[PDB]
Formats: structure tokens, C-alpha cells, sequence
């Protein structure tokens, strides 16, 4: 708190917020997109609460393994750029539940996907972004939780009433560039502080705290030791944290849900000048989604080395006064490094750009949630839509969304042993693989009817929501005290459970679609993996996948070069791997 | 963090000495603790890079007559050289690697062996 007290940086913060207010009022006073405002806008998603707090927190807790999620998201991003955007533009659709309405029968599929997308928004984006803003303001200005939260709500209300959302090309590419440059400068400051790179390797393994004895209660040595067998990427599949079969396959199906079916990610890239612009923006975003290993998980262990008392607490009586949480709290690994290892000319710039990249990721999700609600549920129940009532029920809906999202926070800040990445993935894994399985079998197999996909979705929800309710009513617990759950559904792992739920939902929907009636081919022509040119009946911008044959060639060589560089980083960080002695 | 070494000294031709290099202060198990000699007026030339699994790789001049074996769980390399000939009058450093793509992070201080032909 003392570090940001100085007036010198406050000038940088206020002129940055005045700059974004000026470009918002310029947007209010003044779909043909270029590849660079597509790549930065795809890269800046899940930044601020899944790239700074949770990713660096799990890196300070475990090590280098959580960086592989970044390369899994890279590969699924390129799969989105190749495959799913031509499918979304061939059928002439703008999102996933409208596609399923133009693929399946009546309204129940669309309203169930709307309810599920709203609950996934509340559980994984709005609450996590509000909690990450609360961590930022609590570790910067020393206040409590609720006052920091309502300051964040006030400044994001000013940001969305200014009108920065309408010019989200320039503001997001500027915030992405400034944030990436500042994080590179902070990584160069961080590796200069610990003394190179070998001292970073050796000093991290002996980075225990010093308050390990709480009088009568004394914790085991495995709680505060930094997992001394774990510095390498691919852990043990059975009893290792983030196991390597489960890592690749569970993060593949989770990033296939997130990077292909989310209502704002594809709409962000559907509005573009050409298909080659979309593929070039996806390759640029794939290049930018390669850095967070060297950018945001290596400083996580730097903050374990430098301050091994606020990042690696074990004892709750003093851990509640340092970070505000009863157990572990590794979430503050990255903001403690920003407010301590920066000069005064950039420490304001970093806390300004890591709040601009959060206010944008809140004002996108609030507008998308209001659109989904008042265009897919309230317009289907009332079916009259007096427009003043529509506007006031949208405003009352987003106020209700804030009201529930604030109250969800004390589950988030102590949900999964302190971490935040292990909450986002643990909530996405219980509700995303049914949607991913139903989407995949709706595209590729083509003998699927509406009675099969809906009941597969409902059985996947009845298993995953049961696991979610049984988990959060009990919890993982501390190292010393094991969880009191029925272990056969509680404690396998939440990635193994994601693969099991994906396979179970796929088998259930293919069984129910093979029992009942099929779907006639005569009105499934453009969509569902077919290139015919005959009409259909069911239920300028781009309306093509075409480009020049030279540009298709250079895009294919750039994509195979990006896969070559990604598999080079994979094959480097898996080949060399340090093992410790007895 | 430091490579303590000993064993070097003076002996006549045809003799045999054992060179030791016991690391300390580290937590990891080192990979390629191979010795590197240096003749006066020459560079560092020969490799003896025993791996983590254990696989010697000599230079052809010292091949066969020189042997090397480390205990694979206690991080101490022992170079046992035999049939000393008067071209080996050189200082003998130690040299280690963390990993097979790091290229010799640490280094040794220097152990000089001088062989004579009286
Ligand atoms: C710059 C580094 C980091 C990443 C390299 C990949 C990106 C930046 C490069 C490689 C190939 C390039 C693309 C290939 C050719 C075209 C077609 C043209 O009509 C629009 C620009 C566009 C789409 C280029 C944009 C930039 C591009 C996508």
C-alpha cells in the first residue's frame, strides 16, 4: 500500500483513465475489421482474471505445469480459425444457440443453452473478474473487500457510460500492447532481481515460509514445501497435480467449448472484412498466446522466491491479515510483484492497464448477458416486447447480475485450496463438456435429432451439477484435513471428470439419437459438414470462406510454422526436466 | 552452488590418480558432470560427459585408459585415470550441466596434475 501512496504514479493512472474517457467520448461523437484488431482482441480475452491472478497463482503454487494450458488454448484457437468459423459463416449464423435452433427443433435447446451460458457467465467470468479487481485494489490501496468492489463498480459504470465499448478495437489493442510491454519489462526486472536464471531454479525449491509452527497445531512438511518433485511439465498421471493425459485432453475439450462456442469470442471475429483476415488474426493471437509461459508464470515463482511469506502462507491466523483469506491464498503472486518490483513511472501504468483490461472484460460480458436474457428468455416468455419494458428489464437484469455476482465471491476466494485457476477450470469442467460433446456430435455425425441432444445435455447437467453441488458444500480442505466427501465421485480429479463427462454425454446422446427417429437430409444442406448448394427450411459483411490462392498458401505455411514453434516449445520443456536428490 | 574438487598432484609416468568433484549446496541432480582439462597454451578440449543414466563419452586420445563413474544418486563424479603419459601435464577443471539443453551453466575452479618421467 505504501508503494502506490506516492503522487507521481497517480498522474499516470489519472491520465490513462482520461485517455480512455477521451477515446470513449470520441467514439460517442463520431464489419470491416483488420487482422491486428482481431488478434489482440482475441488474445485479451481471459486476461485480468485468468492470466494475471489465477495463472501466476497456480504457478507460484505448483510450477511450470499450468503453462501448458496456454498452449492447449493456442491449438484450439487455431482449430477455431481453420474449422469452426467457416461452419459458422456457411450456415449464415452469428452464435451457437442460434445455430442449434437452425439445426434442431424447437425452443428448448435454445433456452437451455441460454440458461447454461448465463450460469457459466455468473460462475466463471463476472464473479472472477470482480474478485480479481478486488485483489488489485486491496493489494494496491489497502482497503477492504466491499469498498474496493464498489469503487470498481463505480469506475466500470463510468467506463460503460463513456462509450468505450463502441470503439473496442483501438482501446483493446492499445491496452494489449501496453500491458504486454509492461509485463515484459516486469519480467526483465524480476529475473534481474533473483540473480539470473540458475538462482531462480535453486532458490525456488528452498522457498518455504518461516511461520510454519502455529503453537500446538503444527503442519506437515508437504504443505509448505514447493512440490520438490515438480519443476517439469508432464506430471504423474495417477497422483500428480495437473496430470499429463488429463491435462491435454481435458483442456482440449474445455478450450474447445470456450474458444469455439462462446457468444462473444466468435462474434468478435465473425465481424471482419475477409476470411483471410480472420485466419491471420487467429495466427497473430496464436503467436501472442505463446508468451504467458515466459511472461506470467515465471514471475509467479519469482514472487515465491522474493516474498515467501505473503505468497506461501500456511497458518490462517496471520494469513487472514496478509491476504484476506483463511487458507493458502496464492492469488496475490502477481500484484505483489507489480507493486514492489516496478519504478514509479510504470507502477501506475501497470495498475491502470490491468484495470482497463478488466473493465473491458466486464462491459463486454454485461452487454452480452443482457442481450442473451432479453433476446432469448424474456422475448420468448412475454412474446409481445414493449420496448420500454425491454430496456428496463435489461437494466434490472444486469443489476440483479451484479447483486448475485458480489455475493458469490466468498466461495471464490476460498474455493479450491486458495487458487483461482483451480476454480475457473473446476467450474468449467462440470458444465462445459456436455455442451462441447453436443456441439461436436451435432456438427460431425449428422444422424442426430432434437430428442437426443437435449436429453444428453440434461443428463450431463444432472451429473456435473450434482458433482458441483457436492463439491462446494464440502470443499477440498487443507493439507492436514482431508475432504469429507464420497470419494468415488468427489476425488478422482476435475480433469478426469471432464473427460468422463464428455464421453458419457456423447454416448448418451448417440444412444438416444439412435433409438428415436432420424432427421431428413433435405433441409440440412449448408450446415452440418456439407457443401451442397440446394435450399432448406427450418425453424457488406462476409458471407464466404474465399480468399486469393496466394494468401491461402501463406496462411497455411504460417499455421504450420506456428504448430512447429508450439511443438518445439512443448518438446523443449518436456525433454529437459530437473530432478532432485534424496 | 560450488564444485569442490581434489585429488590432483604429482606422480611419475605410468602412474594413476583419481580425480574427485563433489558438488554441494544444490538440490537438483546434475546431468553431464564431465571433466574438462586445459593445457597451458591450449583451450579446453576433451569431454567425459557421463549422463544421468550413465554413458561415458571420452576423447579418442584418452579413450580406454581413462575411466569415469558417478554414483547416480549422490552427485559425485570420480575420474579414475590410468597409465599417465607426459602429455597430460595440464590443469583439469570440473564442468556440470543442469539439463540437456543448457550448455554448461556452472564451472570448476581448477585442479592441476603434473606428471614427470624420472
Ligand atoms: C508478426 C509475428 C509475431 C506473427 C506472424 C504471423 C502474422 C503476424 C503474419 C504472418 C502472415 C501474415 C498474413 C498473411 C497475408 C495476409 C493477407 C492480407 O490480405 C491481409 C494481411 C495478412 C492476413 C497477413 C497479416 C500478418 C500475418 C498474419
Amino acid at each position: 500500500h505504501e508503494l502506490i501512496r506516492n503522487a507521481a504514479d497517480i498522474s499516470v493512472i489519472v491520465i490513462y483513465f482520461l485517455l480512455v474517457m477521451a477515446v470513449g467520448l470520441w467514439s460517442m461523437f463520431k464489419r470491416s475489421m483488420v487482422w491486428w484488431p482481431i488478434g489482440a482482441s482475441l488474445f485479451a480475452s481471459n486476461i485480468g482474471s485468468g492470466h494475471f491472478i489465477g495463472l501466476a497463482g497456480t504457478g507460484a503454487a505448483s510450477g511450470l505445469a499450468v503453462g501448458g494450458f496456454e498452449w492447449n488454448a493456442l491449438v484450439l484457437l487455431l482449430v477455431l480459425g481453420w474449422v469452426f468459423v467457416p461452419i459458422y459463416i456457411k450456415a449464415g449464423v452469428v452464435t451457437m444457440p442460434e445455430y442449434l435452433r437452425k439445426r434442431f427443433g424447437g425452443q428448448r435447446i435454445q433456452v437451455y443453452l441460454s440458461v447454461l451460458s448465463l450460469f457459466l457467465y455468473i460462475f466463471t467470468k463476472i464473479s472472477v473478474d470482480i474478485f480479481s479487481g478486488a485483489i488489485f485494489i486491496n493489494l494496491a490501496l489497502g482497503w477492504n473487500l466491499y469498498l474496493s468492489i464498489i469503487l470498481l463498480l463505480a469506475i466500470t459504470a463510468l467506463y460503460t457510460i463513456t462509450g468505450g465499448l463502441a470503439a473496442v478495437i483501438y482501446t483493446d489493442t492499445l491496452q494489449t500492447l501496453i500491458m504486454l510491454i509492461g509485463a515484459l519489462i516486469l519480467m526483465g526486472f524480476a529475473f534481474h532481481e533473483v540473480g539470473g536464471y540458475d538462482a531462480f531454479m535453486e532458490k525456488y525449491m528452498k522457498a518455504i515460509p518461516t511461520i510454519v509452527s502455529d503453537g500446538n497445531t503444527t503442519f506437515q512438511e508437504k504443505c509448505y514445501t514447493p512440490r520438490a518433485d515438480s519443476f517439469h511439465i508432464f506430471r504423474d498421471p495417477l497422483t500428480g497435480d495437473l496430470p499429463w493425459p488429463g491435462f491435454i485432453f481435458g483442456l482440449t475439450i474445455l478450450a474447445l467449448w470456450y474458444w469455439c462456442t462462446d457468444q462473444v469470442i466468435v462474434q468478435r471475429c465473425l465481424a471482419a472484412k475477409n476470411m483471410s483476415h480472420v485466419k491471420g488474426g487467429c495466427i497473430l493471437a496464436g503467436y501472442l498466446k505463446l508468451l504467458p509461459m515466459f511472461i506470467m508464470v515465471m514471475p509467479g515463482m519469482i514472487s515465491r522466491i522474493l516474498f515467501p511469506d505473503k505468497v506461501a502462507c500456511v497458518v490462517p491466523s496471520e494469513c487472514e491479515k496478509y491476504c484476506g483469506t483463511k487458507v493458502g491464498c496464492t492469488n496475490i503472486a502477481y500484484p505483489t510483484l507489480v507493486v514492489e518490483l516496478m519504478p514509479n513511472g510504470l507502477r501506475g501504468l501497470m495498475l491502470a492497464v490491468m484495470l482497463a483490461a478488466l473493465m473491458s472484460s466486464l462491459t463486454s460480458i454485461f452487454n452480452s448477458a443482457s442481450t442473451l436474457f432479453t433476446m432469448d428468455i424474456y422475448a420468448k416468455v412475454r412474446k409481445r416486447a414493449s420496448e420500454k419494458e425491454l430496456m428496463i428489464v435489461g437494466r434490472l437484469f444486469v443489476l440483479f447480475l451484479v447483486v448475485v455476482s458480489i455475493a458469490w465471491i466468498p466461495i471464490v476466494q476460498s474455493a479450491q485450496s486458495g487458487q483461482l485457476f483451480d476454480y475457473i477450470q473446476s467450474v468449467s469442467s462440470y458444465l462445459a463438456p456436455p455442451v462441447a460433446a453436443v456441439f461436436l456430435l451435432a456438427i460431425f455425425w449428422k444422424r442426430v435429432n432434437e430428442q437426443g441432444a437435449f436429453w444428453g445435455l440434461i443428463l450431463g447437467l444432472l451429473l456435473g451439477l450434482s458433482r458441483l453441488i457436492l463439491e462446494f458444500a464440502y470443499g477440498t480442505g487443507s493439507c492436514m484435513e482431508p475432504s469429507n466427501c464420497p470419494t468415488i465421485i468427489c476425488g478422482v480429479h476435475y480433469l478426469y471428470f471432464a473427460i468422463i463427462l464428455f464421453a458419457i454425454s456423447g454416448i448418451v446422446t448417440v444412444v438416444v439419437s439412435l433409438l428415436t427417429k432420424p432427421i431428413p437430409d433435405v433441409h440440412l444442406y449448408r450446415l452440418c459438414w456439407s457443401l451442397r448448394n440446394s435450399k432448406e427450411e427450418r425453424i457488406m459483411k462476409m458471407t464466404d470462406t474465399s480468399e486469393k490462392p496466394l494468401w491461402r498458401t501463406v496462411l497455411n505455411i504460417n499455421a504450420i510454422l506456428l504448430l512447429a514453434v508450439a511443438i518445439f516449445c512443448w518438446g523443449y520443456f518436456a525433454s529437459n526436466s530437473l530432478e532432485v536428490l534424496f | 552452488v560450488q564444485l569442490q574438487e581434489s585429488g590432483g598432484g604429482l606422480v611419475q609416468a605410468g602412474g594413476s590418480l583419481r580425480l574427485s568433484c563433489a558438488a554441494s549446496g544444490t538440490i537438483f541432480v546434475f546431468d553431464k558432470m564431465g571433466w574438462y582439462r586445459q593445457a597451458p597454451g591450449k583451450e579446453r578440449e576433451f569431454v567425459a560427459t557421463i549422463s544421468r543414466g550413465g554413458s561415458t563419452n571420452y576423447a579418442d586420445s584418452v579413450k580406454g585408459r581413462f575411466t569415469i563413474s558417478r554414483d547416480n544418486a549422490k552427485n559425485t563424479v570420480y575420474l579414475q585415470m590410468n597409465s599417465l603419459k607426459p602429455e597430460d601435464t595440464a590443469v583439469y577443471y570440473c564442468a556440470v550441466r543442469y539439463t540437456p539443453w543448457r550448455r554448461y551453466s556452472y564451472w570448476g575452479q581448477g585442479t592441476q596434475v603434473t606428471v614427470s618421467s624420472h
